[PDB]
């Protein structure tokens, strides 16, 4: 016979001790442990709510990783690349290239977690989120590999984070700040609850949504087989919420909730607004990002901060009109400095689109309609020379995104700014500055590419400067319309 | 005197960068700017072209230069049409 | 200027390999952007709290090699054979545990071997945990993934060898309730003398921070010992005290042991590439020997008493 | 933010199921072990979003039938790609539920 | 440490003993065995070419099977079923009827050598054979099952072979004739040689190209690793044969191969035939049905029965005729008489497959043409009773299918008939009557569909009397033209 | 006249099932067409050898009952869990092998095991595939595919057990080359007094061709017998000459063996259900029995000698 | 009187059951059978339709009946046009 | 009759394998491992047919190689849904063949 888990789950993680050959603070160090001061004994009360045990962890990853090969393997021939609109491709080249090296970054954070935390349940769990995020890193790059004979653009599932490019700089600054470069219970908070119960549903269900209303199922069972995963192992973060509120310190988890939150949204706005708004085929999208932002940010995740006794962040209502306005602007940037992207962007303004994004979004035309009328006219009378940029635009200090605003009609921009020892920085939103001003040693000496530029870094200094600074290493890897203006002809 | 400044113009949906030079009139800046905007992703139109320190009430006159605005490098501006 | 290239086979930096990229290749190597820029591992101010410590302790380490990426673990293991691999070790595990506890193993244990067992197996959940904890560093700290991937795989191995320990502790203690099995681990670990040489030599391994020390001393020193002096005499003493299941437990635990001590012996064969590296090899695992050396003859010396 | 005050003011707690052979099994035990409460569900084809109001209760045993072949409720994690409320699980059964109401 | 299957191998089928409690021919009856006399110790140099042992056994079907339910699992909302053209849900409907419980109905022609074959390779190579055909059958009765709820007539995937149904009738009379209803070492030469390395190709990968350029991923992948059991537990037979010839049984084993191919043929060109000429919408047809049996049959098959010694069949040029010309009746007259169906037989002749159909064989519009062309007079001029028949088709005597011939500009039909014992038999080809005399007793006073007709055992003695005959139990399941006609708008 | 009627959500066989039918039920049920028309089995000549052969040994058996069909395994197996179920045990056996071969388990037991082995342990291959040829032949008579299911597991499971033995044998030849392993079985199975009981036993029983007869003689009988006066005494004997393989492979092995009981025992409470049914199967019974003893006392005297 | 046969009309595709009369005349038995066919498959034509036993050479005359042909049940027919 | 003929008169033999993760590896390994032979390919989408003249060997090492994972010979039959030839199979290899040349 054999024994229940629940008869002897406990003895797993009684592993906590005192320690008497080095101090508790030598073992666990506040800068790499993030414990606040409070003591040992009371990190035993952590329960993680989603437990495993490492003989079902292994059985059950097994079948996960079956299932996931075995549909990719039958549906070689599928004709995605061929058959697939290029905007549904670029938007596979997109998701690829920022997220697969990150989440083998994400190992690092569950590292951290697993050798610093001073609760035992938090080691164990981080335990399989290390393991977690090697299959995840693992999978997103064995599966776009085959396409690397067919698109050189897909070399950056690979190489993208090795790269200055600037949207991989963007995902490495924000990465870097949450996963990787702070204490196990900042990761706790930041990575496991704000990031992996908030946003990724976004990217890794929402849009798995429109790839099986595209047809690739091969992809929309990937990366949902991958979101049970991390459906497990971002529970860790609420049993350290739980417990910091309890000891005294519901301010400082407060704190570390509101930026993550915001520095995720910033990220996502850029590569999976664009996606879901303008990329996938009109014909595909399941839900506009703002109802699909609705559905899992607003709908649940932030039901369920408020369920473990966290309030509402206070930069609530400015996220609201973000979710309204944001992402239009980044499309917008992207494609017009499309070559400097490693995908291609689709401008998804044919008339019928227009006609969608105007129903999503009231007043879109009286806008961010009233640039692409410039463009549109440009293209049709083959002024090609007016749809490419010749300067870079400005960037934010923080998400090292593109500082934007509203166009046309109701015109309105703000850049926040801010003097610090001695270095003017400009931030694209009241919420970025404020997240600067929290941790100024986090952030304070970092330059963004366009600062790089004006001190000299890149040589020489101009666009196609900035291109091979960019770590671009053919013409054919840089980003073009996705449909080759073909989109003008409607 | 290569003189970087960021810059937002008047319907525009970003900020940019726009290298301009110390000894240029606002009429000169506005000018550089809306290279990089009019007829690109901004409908031309009638109008004076104006330059003003991001999101300010003053607006600096049309021959005072750069270096007479007192105006430091990389901070930002707006090129707008006067009311 | 820009020119122009054709598609690639694999990935821009195995290209020029002479033969086909492997899974391992292809989801293993160079995935560590950190070791990029020397100045700021990390995407942050150069001087952030994260990027002072990768630049002491990865960066400023005396063990040096111009090309840790070409690190090749000698089995080649993905998680996707990880898993394969270890389903079939641990099911297999886990049948023995079912088919020896319909047996009653364990109440034909010879007299007084649950009380061994309390005081010298059942608190091994504590230092296989340290062995976890460690192996985790390591992980986050080694400058190329390849590296980083054996020590993931052997954080989760070091996890399988303290649950197999919990769930034989608990079923133990069916039999035996009156031995403390399953309640006084904690006490002796912290104040057991045979326990006292192992706690102080990991709590004092666990924070040796310099990437290369640590894993000399985990897996060069550490780790081999307590496969001589733990693993093997707790199968001597088990055959002694008619316990047929524990020496089964543990050749598959040995097995694990063992690939830990491959890829240790290969990143070794590595690193000694360069010649400076030798001595500084050499004088970790002086520095670190005596510690282990005692931890086993406190460990020995209680559990032939 | 009336369309935002509505839609975080609610109590829906459930199973994200993705595409697969447990999305029809999951909606019909959701509806046989939560007798008396409505359950709504969403598909979006890549996945279904399966609610009831304040808890919502899976047992192994019923789903194991409506699935109909051997299933042990750890299994479920093999489709289980998200869900709404805190988790309590354990052999027996999956709870999904809210600590407050809204 | 493990040792290599290569030095136990011969002990598992060491296993051949001399009887002494009961006689060898009491162990090994010929009517069971099919032995010819020849003593057990002559079968021990069975050599299976295709070797499996137990634990390679189970492990590798564990991942076949893996492999098939999760593609099955992640493709359920491709919307196969309603997006499919009708004629394609008509070819799995066809399939899945009439092979799924005749594949179960082959775990008895394995079970059938597993006991009584002399040679100990082959009970063994039988016994995994068995468990072959039982995953086949339970494969192929599970993947359809799930449309029960969408569709009538997917119920016929378990009631086809419980029913009278005339197709039904003739898979039965073939199935029972080679597989359930002779000796060990017929079964040999008919099912496993036969059949299994001849025919099943065609209907299992054949078909599985034209899946795969319809879109169905599930059915492709489903009956492709399906063949792959088929690979090795085929091979069974070709060491028999060897055996037979090496003692003086050439040519007995000569008329059973030569038997079974034929009736194996006939049953497939009206299966097979009409799903890949014109079932398969046209842009989705790999090949032709005549394309492909050059292929599978004459190019592999045949070439391996002359390699292991046998002889091209005495029918050679007939079967070559046959090729060209049967299948194209064989359908025509599916679809005249499609309600007596349980699929919904596609016409196939818009001019565009008229064209595909007259280049593949050249001939065709002065001949099936003919009567298409009147076929679709009617139908564009809603003379809709003319294109339902009003009387029944007359029957072989062995395939139980319709006697046909080739119509329109050079018409040319022939009926083979035989008295015997007092009654008048009537056979579709010189080779049907040819088998019915190489066995009477086999088939003498079996009674075809017709025969029962007019001796009253269907009542009433109508169309309709027969259509309940032949188990139809509601309106909706009875065969309909696949596209209601809307072919004839083009 | 023909009525309407709507898609049904199962079979129509299984439509007024209470409950959702299950993966079982979907695949295993009413699948025998050959039981249908009473004067011709097979769709073919009503007097073909193979219609008479059926209609005689099936159809005629004095073990009747009018819903053989709703026979149920109790264990509900398939295809695809009997696999996943094998796989689990098969792996654990053949890993045993691995680890017993690695540790030289074959070069301790005790001095003269390898003749008691080569005796009457690797004869039973031919044991083993009698049992295999005989549950083949219920498989492909017995009145439902329920039972015949039942049948073609139970005939994989034979063979799994042949080769079992078949591995041992030659493994064991391997460490004791002069004890006639692997090359004078078919001579003992022949010859030998203690194998002749057991002979004589499977000759007859492969010889009674009703379906009942054959199933009640294989599986209430023979295979019981084999538990209780071979496989059991085995694994005593094995204990008292330091054989610790066998006794874990026999555990295995005795798992399927109770598998088996399970069914059969299904079959014959469902076959109860028809009061006529007693008197005939308890015939059978007291007609095999005497065979079934005299092969246990010849073998059990062949082992203990 | 019911006398079933086998008949293959000439340009038809199949053989099909034909219940025909012990006493009609083969221009009946002609007509029962052109009826299941001639304007289904087979397009009309000019010309007297003839009936004789399958590929004979011999057409039986249009007034014998079926029952002077000596004809035996479920015997196949054809029903050709006279060259 | 000349189209029949010259079909059946051919020495082709190799695998033919089904759509999936060993199509590429199978026709690399055919190259590598039969030196001096031509090998055709034929891809039928669902399968693709492979062929030489005569005999046309795969190695479990090349293969392994070429698939770039672990692999046993007898993993073949996951995904070899058909063959022309004759076949002699063991641990290290698959040799497809004929005694007779046409
Ligand atoms: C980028 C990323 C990181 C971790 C993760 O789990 C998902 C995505
Ligand atoms: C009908 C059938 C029978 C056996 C088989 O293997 C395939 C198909
Ligand atoms: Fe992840
Ligand atoms: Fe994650
Ligand atoms: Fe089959
Ligand atoms: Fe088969």
């Amino acid at each position: 016979a054999m024994h229940p888990r629940k008869d002897w789950y406990e003895l797993t993680r009684a592993t906590n001790w005192t320690p008497s050959y080095v101090t508790e603070e030598q073992l666990f160090p506040e800068r790499m442990s993030g414990h606040m001061g409070i003591p040992l004994e009371k990190w035993e009360s952590y329960d993680e709510p989603y437990k495993t045990s490492y003989p079902e962890y292994v059985s059950i990853q097994r079948e996960k990783d079956a299932g996931a090969y075995s549909v990719k393997a039958a549906l070689e021939r599928a004709k995605i690349y061929e058959n697939s609109d290029p905007g549904w491709i670029s938007t596979l080249k997109s998701h690829y290239g920022a997220i697969a090296v990150g989440e083998y970054a994400a190992v690092t954070g569950e590292g951290r977690m697993a050798r610093f935390s001073k609760a035992p349940g938090n080691r164990n769990m981080a335990t399989f989120g290390m393991m977690d995020e090697l299959r995840h890193g693992q999978l997103q790059l064995f599966f776009p590999h085959e396409y690397c004979k067919k698109d050189r653009q897909f070399d950056w599932a690979w190489r993208a984070y090795h790269s200055n490019e600037w949207a991989a700089i963007a995902a490495k600054h924000f990465f870097d700040d949450i996963i990787t470069g702070r204490d196990a219970i900042s990761v706790a908070i930041m990575l496991t609850f704000s990031f992996e119960t908030g946003f990724t549903n976004m990217q890794f269900l929402g849009l798995a949504a429109d790839a099986a209303e595209a047809g690739d199922y091969t992809f929309a069972n990937l990366i949902s087989s991958i979101q049970t995963d991390e459906s497990r192992h971002a529970q860790q973060g609420g049993p350290a919420l739980q417990l910091l509120i309890e000891n005294g310190k519901r301010e400082e988890a407060q704190k570390k909730v509101d930026m993550a939150i915001w520095r995720a949204w910033r990220l996502f706005a850029v590569l999976t607004g664009p996606v879901m708004d303008y990329y996938t085929p009109l014909e595909d999208r399941s839900q506009s990002f703002k109802e699909f932002m609705y559905e899992w940010i607003i709908g649940q995740f932030e039901r369920s901060l408020i369920d473990l006794g966290l309030d509402k962040p206070w930069y609530w209502d400015l996220f609201l009109k973000d979710i309204d306005e944001l992402h239009h602007s980044y499309h917008m940037g992207v494609w017009y400095w499309r070559t400097t992207a490693w995908w291609n962007p689709a401008a998804g303004v044919t008339p019928e689109e227009r006609d969608w994004l105007e129903e999503k979004y009231p007043g879109w035309n009286k806008r961010w309609g009233r640039c692409w009328d410039v463009i549109t006219e440009n293209v049709l009378n083959d002024r090609m020379d007016l749809v490419s940029p010749e300067t870079l635009p400005s960037v934010c200090n923080m998400s090292q995104i593109p500082l934007v605003g509203v166009p046309g009609d109701d015109w309105n921009i703000e850049v926040f700014s801010l003097e610090h020892n001695g270095r003017l920085y400009h931030f694209g939103s009241e919420v970025d500055r404020w997240v600067f001003q929290q941790d100024p040693v986090q952030y304070q000496n970092h330059m963004n590419i366009v600062d790089r530029f004006l001190a000299g870094q890149i040589q020489p200094m101009t666009l196609e400067g900035a291109l091979k600074y960019m770590g671009f290493q053919s013409i054919e890897e840089m980003g073009k319309d996705a449909h080759d203006f073909a989109w003008a002809d409607k | 005197s290569a003189f970087p400044v960021h810059a937002a113009f008047e319907k525009d949906f970003l900020v940019q960068l726009v290298v301009v030079d110390l000894n240029d009139s606002m009429d000169q800046v506005a000018e550089k700017v809306a290279y990089h905007c009019v007829n690109r992703r901004v409908a031309p139109r009638e109008g004076v072209m104006r330059v003003r320190k991001h999101r300010s009430t003053e607006l600096f006159p049309r021959d005072m230069t750069i270096a007479e605005s007192g105006l430091n490098p990389t901070e930002v501006i707006d090129v707008v049409f006067e009311e | 200027s820009f020119e122009s290239k054709k598609p690639m086979r694999t990935w821009s930096h195995l290209a020029e390999m002479r033969k086909k990229p492997s899974e391992y290749d292809i989801v293993s190597r160079k995935l560590h952007y950190s070791t990029n820029n020397p100045d700021s591992p990390w995407e942050l101010s150069p001087d952030s709290p994260m990027n002072l410590w990768y630049k002491q302790y990865r960066n400023a380490s005396p063990l040096k090699h111009d090309n840790w990426d070409a690190f090749t673990d000698p089995d080649q293991l993905v998680y996707r054979t990880y898993n394969l691999m270890q389903d079939g070790q641990e099911s297999y595990v886990q049948s023995l545990f079912d088919q020896f506890n319909e047996r009653e193993h364990d109440q034909m244990v010879r007299e007084g071997w649950e009380h061994t067992m309390a005081r010298c197996y059942s608190p091994l959940r504590y230092l296989f945990h340290c062995l976890q904890m460690s192996s985790a560093y390591v992980q986050q700290m080694a400058p190329a993934s390849t590296i980083s991937n054996c020590c993931i795989l052997q954080t989760a191995d070091s996890l399988r060898w303290l649950t197999h320990t919990a769930y034989r502790t608990h079923e133990l203690s069916l039999t035996y309730p009156d031995a403390g099995l399953g309640e006084h681990e904690r006490e002796l670990w912290e104040k057991e003398p045979g326990w006292q040489g192992l706690r102080e030599l990991m709590e004092k391994q666990l924070t040796a921070f310099d990437w290369g020390e640590a894993f000399v001393s985990l897996n060069l020193v550490v780790k081999p010992m307590i496969v001589e002096s733990i693993f093997k005499p707790l199968q001597q003493q088990a055959w002694e005290n008619n316990d047929t299941l524990l020496p089964l437990l543990i050749d598959s635990q040995l097995k694990d042991a063992e690939r830990h001590s491959r890829w240790s012996k290969a990143l070794v064969k590595h690193a000694l590439e360069n010649p400076d590296n030798h001595a500084v090899i050499e004088g970790w695992i002086e520095k670190w020997r005596p510690l282990a050396d005692r931890a086993a003859e406190a460990y020995l010396s209680m559990l032939s008493s | 933010s009336t369309l935002a005050d509505q839609a975080l003011h609610n109590n829906n707690v459930g199973p994200i199921i993705r595409a697969g052979d447990l999305v029809e099994p999951v909606i019909e035990t959701a509806e046989i072990d939560n007798p008396g409460k409505e359950i709504t569900v969403e598909d979006r084809r890549a996945y279904v979003r399966i609610a009831a109001e304040g808890e919502l209760i899976l047992t192994r045993k019923t789903l194991e039938e409506q699935l109909g072949r051997p299933f042990n409720m750890q299994e479920l994690e093999i489709n289980l790609a998200s869900f709404a409320g805190q988790i309590q699980a354990d052999e027996d059964q999956i709870r999904f539920y809210f600590d407050k109401t809204m």
